[PDB]
């Protein structure tokens, strides 16, 4: 039936939410941190990219796996 | 006391669907939406034309409030960028003025009830809409969101040499592993907008229609208010965004 | 035969907004043209 | 069967409570970060677009995805 | 079967948190950073309003996907 | 079947959760930027009821499809 | 076939489960700036009810669908 | 059936997860406000105490419902 | 039919992330006071207390619900 | 059928949820009071670790519901 | 020795009554298991007190030096929540705590799981089943009910007492504030003992199982940081409650 | 029965009591000796 | 039918939540109080690890109940 | 029958939700600390990473168990 | 239809372009 | 029982466990008690 329908919106909608709020807490943060000093965004913006990228990763199982049941 | 007392006018009425293509007898037929579109351009074309046929200095009356709307546009894009601000003010503020009206539109007495047909409801007639709002379909909606993305990618390219595609698919270490998805959320801007603008006059006017047939009088007028300051929002909030997007993409 | 409660709506609701809204428009457009 | 429908129904749904928060948290450390320092307004923008960028991806595809299974 | 019925209830549901905190969190850094300083009342008025639409948007998504399937 | 009750029930909650705590957040917001500093009153207010508005909306949303469902 | 039960159950949790999280942040914010300023004490308070007569409104249109179970 | 038995469950919990948190945040803003200033914990303490009795309201509403799915 | 086990599992994990993160946050707040000023750490502590035991009374209700599905 | 095997996965799952948050908030709070001035060291791990200890007890609570109804 | 369960496996879970159980047959009223252990817990307390205060040396030392520690301490924590009441309730808030806590570490002690009467064990050889013997009275409902019930009735009685005819009605005649918040506080007040009962039932039954399952799972050094865990926590659990009896008095007065 | 087991239990509790008050009183004269002699 | 497989991922997912939302609060807090000052230094750090021990208990429970699911 | 595509997704659904999460608080935790004040940046980096190498250990648990499952 | 309505959105364009350079003009000729 | 061997194992461990760090803070308290009462003279 439609049990592989329901495997991919659990993939696609559950493990989104964890990255979708990563993505936001980090990127706050970043900016607290580069409004409360502008002289130090290097090192920020790198510390940006990394983090993101790692709970992005966190998404891109959540993603893979749904294409992997399309097969 | 205010009761509703109208359960001559509670009768079923839960209808809502896409757009709805009009007679189109002749070749290319048209919908129900392309004609309100095609109003609110008229709409437009005579307010500017009355803004236009008489302009003087110390500006009073239709004047003055076509300048303070524009000048009010252009202090808002100049807080995001000053250069483009004069070279892409055109869109962004045809943009406004163009979704602002047709969403007004479909709060006008008539919106879902003037049945073009062949109101016409009481026989076997389709009855379709004569006034849906623009907004409301996938088809403006998406061709304004297209020819926004193209703007920002020719604009985007106009000024940027080869570099357009160099904050994607580059080789500079982890920033590649953000520069695809950079450029995929770069690819869903435009679709992302469609559907955000779509969608919201849309469930305004389907709001109004259900609330309608809940109770006719009364209870509505709060979410009348907020379906048009609603509009507003997401009329200004495209020019906006593409603004903002342009910017982003330039820099 | 709800393009009557339609009318009846979008008239009350237009009658709320000038009330409450036509003072300070004015004021701000009179004294942009100022 | 509706099956399909439920699950097109719980990924989009799953998939819209990802950013949600997350771009709430972005602007609201946007907004903040500016009022604490209203000199710096354009690198602060940025970023935060970008993040808004990353994080509205997983809504989209999660979007796309119920389309997919919804037709 | 009442099933699809359901799917539109989980739809209109579902998305609905997200997007909610999402509006409370803006709204709320807005106002705080707003509080903090009244000459930026221009500069947060604008930008917590475009992400009040984004996480608006998010939220009509789910709607529009329960008519989707109401109909 | 009795589905149709779940369906309901299924709607109003996940459509109120959200605004429940999204108001919750608008109303902290606006009291602890009025308790900093108490002559921005009437900005921080409406600015605060454009949130509540716009939660408020999310909760009908969620109300409309809930009594939609009992058509 | 005790679907009305699990029906009305759910209903009743879900639309508690908001308000009260957003009384639980309406009451910290309001108390907190109380202890910042206590002459104000009139006018926050005022706002608090503001929200919490919100609040738990919401939360008795949950329970009417509890009642309505009853209808 | 014992369809009754996960309706009493699902109602006990789902109604008191929201009035937890929410206890958890008054007590912790009034405690942050007396540790601040201990001069006007009277009216904080007042004003804790009927934001708990507000949100232990929902929370009791929960538990009666479930008991009444019980018997 | 082994939904009662079901019914007691619901029960007990609903009444175990209610309170907890709303613990989490009570002691938080009152260490938080505590490292402020230990002046008034014995009367703080009392209200500290007190919210910890409401949020065991919510976790404990749920808790015996589960064990009267049980039996 | 393995409906058991759920019913204990659940109940331990979100038995532990609430903890994991917890004990976070807990730890996070104790650490940020001991940063401010470290001289009340004894009197921040004491209270600590009795929240830790409440909130371990809610945790073994779902733990041994999980493993009763493994039995 | 991480595997020595297959040297030594405790078996299943044989504790799992929900119920207190007779140990001894009477006629009358029965003595329940957790009855005896709440007998020996009492006769503990007397032996002990009547230990420290029979001499009644003026310099404390040693046995009476411990006692007098936890009731200046408990007294001191009574007197800062507040000042008026201690002496009212001293006795009521000290007995409910030394009590409970007493058999909340008999719990910990061995054979609280193992050692029982008839009616894989020992006893499952004989006909009569095996039940358990030493089980805490805290882990029967009946005696936390019964403590709980004494607590709430006298918050009410010194409650009523010191509001005189308003702690009988609060203020419901307010219409504006104390309208929906005084059945709200009502009803609070109604949940509260059984709270209390039940807060006191689930700790140290949960307690029993955990103790239990982890002997099954490995019994030797597993169960260590739990019986660490659980001796910390009866005593916290049984501060907390007198804690909340005073404090909850206190709210009541005022 | 289990309500004659908790009126047991209700009484054993307050038999416990009545006993701790003569203990309560001895600590109690002890703390105010002690604090006779702080005076 | 292979509830036990659902059983082993409801284990794993709802035992590895709390973990995950935890540690980052426990160490994040003490990374920003360590940066607000150094001079404390190590003395903070074992807690970080004793709080995370203690939430990895959980997450061992939530591999540990799934691998006796899985086996 | 199906159940198994659906455990895999739910599995990494659910290992995703937490390491988002707390790899955004770490980020932000620690890109904060950077903007605190310079030198201390090597070991706040350190602690980083080891929090983001607490919660990929739980992300790798959830998908190990999603890819025993899918064998 | 989407081709008509980007046809019908661009001429639009073109004329909202006209009557801004009027009046941006305009604007331009009342700043200096 | 083989339960109760068990059982005494872990508490006779977990009391030795306990005492070797209880050892210190009782005596501490006792030391306190003293040092009160010296300092009552």
């Amino acid at each position: 039936e439609g049990l592989n329908l329901v495997a991919t919106a659990l993939a696609v909608g559950l493990g989104a939410i964890g990255p979708g709020v990563g993505i936001g807490i980090i990127v706050s943060g970043a900016v607290q941190a580069i409004g409360r000093n502008p002289e130090i965004e290097n090192r920020v913006v790198t510390y940006m990219f990394i983090g993101i990228a790692f709970t992005e990763a966190l998404a891109i199982f959540g993603l893979v796996i749904a294409f992997l049941i399309g097969f | 006391i205010a009761s509703r007392f109208f359960l001559y006018t509670g009768p079923p009425h839960v209808e809502v669907a896409a757009e709805v293509i009009f007679d189109g007898i002749p070749g290319f037929p048209i919908t129900n939406s392309f004609v309100v579109a095609i109003i609110i351009d008229i709409f437009v074309i005579a307010l500017a034309v009355a803004a236009t046929r008489n302009l003087q200095m110390v500006p009073r009356g239709l004047q003055n409030v076509m300048e303070f709307i524009l000048e009010s546009l252009y202090n808002l894009f100049r807080n995001i960028n000053a250069k483009y601000v004069a070279t892409a003010f055109p869109l962004v503020a045809t943009i406004f003025l163009f979704v602002l009206f047709g969403n007004w539109f479909g709060l006008l007495p008539g919106v879902g009830s003037i049945g073009v047909c062949h109101t016409c409801a009481a026989q076997g007639k389709k009855l379709v809409p004569l006034f849906r709002a623009p907004a409301a379909d996938l088809n403006f909606t998406f061709a304004i969101a297209v020819i926004s993305f193209v703007f920002i990618e020719y604009w985007g390219f106009r000024a940027l040499g080869p570099g357009y595609l160099k904050k994607f698919f580059n080789t500079n270490g982890i920033m590649s592993f953000v520069g695809i998805i950079e450029f995929i959320s770069e690819l869903v801007k435009p679709f992302a907008l469609a559907f955000r603008l779509f969608g919201n006059i849309f469930a305004g006017e389907v709001l109004l229609v259900v609330m309608a047939f809940l109770v006719p009088l009364l209870l509505p007028l709060p979410f009348y208010g907020f379906e048009v300051f609603v509009g507003f929002i997401q009329a200004l909030i495209f020019a906006l965004l593409t603004y903002a997007f342009l910017n982003i993409a330039v820099t | 035969t709800l393009f009557i409660a339609q009318l009846i709506n979008f008239l009350l609701l237009i009658f709320i907004l000038r009330a409450l809204l036509y003072r300070p428009v004015m004021n701000l457009l009179n004294e942009r043209t100022r």
